[PDB]
């Protein structure tokens, strides 16, 4: 991304640049791997003791640790991982376009998957910083809500940013109420995260607290997001199930 | 048989293969991944007109869902020649992987069966018959290892085989400089006699178990001298004693049932028998609340965010703390009302105390109260309360309506042996959940052996 005067005062801009910055290291250490170890298979190369454990863990489908820097579940093949580095340099890559072509302003407007980004955390701090910018509020004073949008280009308010690959483990959303279902997993379409000011609101009896969880591992929690219950079923089901959400499957 | 390599390639690394974005079609009945699963499955070339019979195929959705759908498997693969029995159950297992891979265990075990005998697989599905491996099969220089999972005694099988074979056994616990001593003069006296030894808890002395190989691989020991190691299993074991022992792994059998009914065994009868009567009732809450944390661990992270240490010192606090709270309460009358339990006192430790302080997740920590306000109350003592709501979505489970330890020890042994998550408050798909991450322990594993 190209660093200017204006955009850096955009906490998108620093996030995006930082994600960036890490990928493209990532990206030029995985591909000398992967090109020395085909000059290897050709005999072109020798194989040095770095290299032979490469190929050694290449083979037996093990992640070599020279290539995880940022989280992901652990156990996982390197197929799911190369996937994962695709989508996400290609998310990369999209929203660096989008920064270069019009300007920061446009990286409120973009869907941004959370899955597709080595700290979503970052990402949403930076959301709440950019409300509280714009709307001149203090960033204790702002509370996040969640909008599940089926139709497709559902405008986005000033203080409301898109998300997309978010997966429900456990409940299925309609009409942005929860309901208890035996679905393993439901694909959340655009999902709307929207900052507003703490109204002093009593907490309904029909509002649960879901995680927000990085990965299928539950292992990181990035955010809570308070969600309607469409019944009258029990939150307290909801816990005994093990309701969540998870940025990436 | 032909050697199914580009079969079993596809099984191995079929995800290996590359989908174009966009190139997934959408097929009626399949979801996403099921659609994935059968555009990497079409590539191989007997399965080339997959979507298109998949497509046509009425009965595939009374497959897809079936509780058992390794046992009927479809015909979709297209064959030049008709295959040989094994060939048609590699064939289904790639289909079960496609699109059960939640079953793919369970097919595997018929290819197993299709290649290698009915029975293979069955004499492992039996008690352990450590007196004929003993007698036969180890000799008096090789240690049986027994190792345990953590908190799994396995000391109580040796004492019933020596037991049986009438045969004098010295038991050492390894817990302390004097034990080595100790372990190291009845080792000397035994290897002469032809005694038998076991050494308990020996992971906890890592040094002093080479120690041991090494003096083991020097000595000409008696025919009958027979020398156990009971021991949990850890990495700081040697792995020359592990190379040069005789392994036996020890895990409890899992369900509800034989975890309430291991800790009833557990705990003295004199301790759940003291007055006032309640206090039984109390134990049997307690001990289904430790099996609840406890197989629900087996289906984590949808059971527990993390794999918790639960084990018999958290039971035994728990046990400490009913019985100090009883005591103060009922000052030794023989009976106490059910609202005067203090229920707010053991909710709250065993909320932070006893069970809560291993919980370091705040949503851990939810569902534990959870569990806990749903199970410690003055209802629990109503003749109509439901340890468990809505079993298998049509069923509940009861308490049972008796005060004496005998009454819950009968109630516990005449469950059903039929377990489902639904149990544990977990739905039932998750055991499909379960089953298929395994299907992928199992796959990644092999490919580590390929």
């Amino acid at each position: 991304l190209k660093r200017t005067v204006e955009n850096i005062k955009d906490p998108l801009f620093r996030f995006f640049e930082r994600e960036v910055k890490m990928g493209a290291k990532l990206l030029q250490d995985v591909r000398q791997d992967l090109a020395d170890v085909v000059q290897v298979c050709e005999g072109k190369k020798k194989q040095t003791n770095y290299l032979r454990t490469l190929i050694n863990e290449l083979v037996k489908g093990i992640l070599p640790r020279s290539w995880s820097h940022y989280t992901v579940p652990a156990g996982m093949t390197v197929i799911q991982w190369v996937s994962d580095f695709s989508e996400r340099i290609k998310q990369l890559q999209n929203i660096s376009l989008a920064a270069a072509s019009g300007g920061a302003k446009e990286l409120k407007n973009i869907h941004v998957c959370l899955g597709g980004l080595f700290v979503p955390e970052a990402y949403i701090t930076a959301t709440r910083q950019y409300v509280a910018q714009a709307n001149s509020w203090s960033l204790e004073e702002l509370c996040l809500e969640v909008n599940v949008t089926t139709s497709q280009g559902a405008t986005l308010d000033a203080c409301s940013f898109g998300v997309t690959g978010l997966k429900l483990q456990g409940a299925t959303c309609n009409n942005n109420k929860l309901s208890l279902s035996n679905a393993i997993s439901t694909a959340l379409p655009l999902t709307q995260l929207r900052w507003v000011k703490q109204t002093n609101t009593e907490k309904k009896a029909s509002v649960v607290t879901l995680p927000v969880y990085l990965n299928f591992t539950r292992a990181d929690l990035i955010f809570t997001v308070d969600f309607e219950i469409a019944t009258k079923e029990d939150p307290r089901s909801f816990y005994e199930r093990g309701v969540a959400v998870l940025c990436t499957e | 048989e032909p050697t199914y390599d580009a079969e079993f390639q596809h099984f191995l690394r079929g995800n290996e293969i590359v989908l174009s974005a966009g190139s997934t079609p959408r097929i009626q009945g399949l979801t996403v991944e099921q659609a994935e699963a059968v555009v990497r499955l079409s590539c191989l070339p007997a399965f080339k007109d997959l979507i298109a019979k998949v497509q046509a195929d009425e009965q595939f959705g009374i497959w897809l869902d079936s509780s058992s759908p390794e046992q009927t498997v479809p015909y979709l693969w297209s064959e030049e020649t008709p295959a040989t029995p094994i060939g048609q159950a590699i064939h289904r297992l790639l289909l079960i992987q496609a699109f059960r891979p939640d079953r793919l265990l369970a097919m595997a075990h018929m290819f197993v069966s299709t290649n290698l005998g009915e029975s293979f697989m069955s004499i492992m599905e039996q008690p352990l018959d450590l007196t004929h491996i003993v007698g036969t099969e180890v000799k008096p220089n090789t240690p049986v290892l027994m190792c345990s999972v953590p908190g799994y005694d396995a000391s109580g099988h040796v004492e019933d085989l020596a037991a049986e074979q009438n045969t004098q056994i010295t038991s050492i616990a390894i817990g302390s400089a004097e034990g080595f001593n100790q372990a190291d003069k009845a080792i000397n006296t035994a290897v002469k006699s032809g005694r038998w030894v076991m050494l308990k808890n020996v992971h906890l002395a890592p040094g002093w178990l080479m120690q041991l190989e090494k003096k083991l691989h020097s000595l000409q020991p008696h025919a009958c001298f027979r020398l156990f190691l009971t021991m949990e299993i850890n990495p700081k074991v040697p792995v020359n004693l592990l190379r040069a022992g005789r392994i036996f792994v020890f895990e409890p059998p899992p369900g509800v049932k034989a975890n309430m009914l291991r800790t009833f065994s557990s705990i003295p009868v004199s301790r759940i028998c003291k007055s006032p009567n309640e206090r039984a009732r109390l134990y049997f809450l307690l001990a289904w609340f430790h099996a609840i944390i406890q197989e629900r661990l087996r289906y984590a992270p949808l059971g527990w965010s993390k794999k918790y240490e639960f084990g018999e010192s958290d039971l035994r606090s728990a046990c400490d703390t009913v019985d100090t709270w009883l005591d103060d309460t009922a000052k030794g009358r023989q009976n106490i009302s059910p609202d005067k339990i203090p229920w707010s006192a053991l909710k709250t430790l065993m909320a932070q105390s006893i069970y809560g302080g291993r919980v370091d997740n705040e949503f851990d920590q939810r569902l534990l109260n959870t569990f806990l306000e749903r199970l410690f109350t003055t209802r629990s003592f109503d003749s109509e309360f439901k340890l468990a709501c809505k079993v298998d979505g049509h069923k509940d489970i009861q308490m049972p309506d008796g005060i004496r330890r005998e009454e819950f020890v009968q109630w516990v042994e005449l469950l059903p042996d039929t377990q489902t998550p639904s149990w544990l408050g977990l739905p039932n798909n998750a055991e499909r959940v379960l089953l298929t991450t395994q299907g992928v322990d199992m796959i990644s594993k092999m490919l580590k052996m390929q």
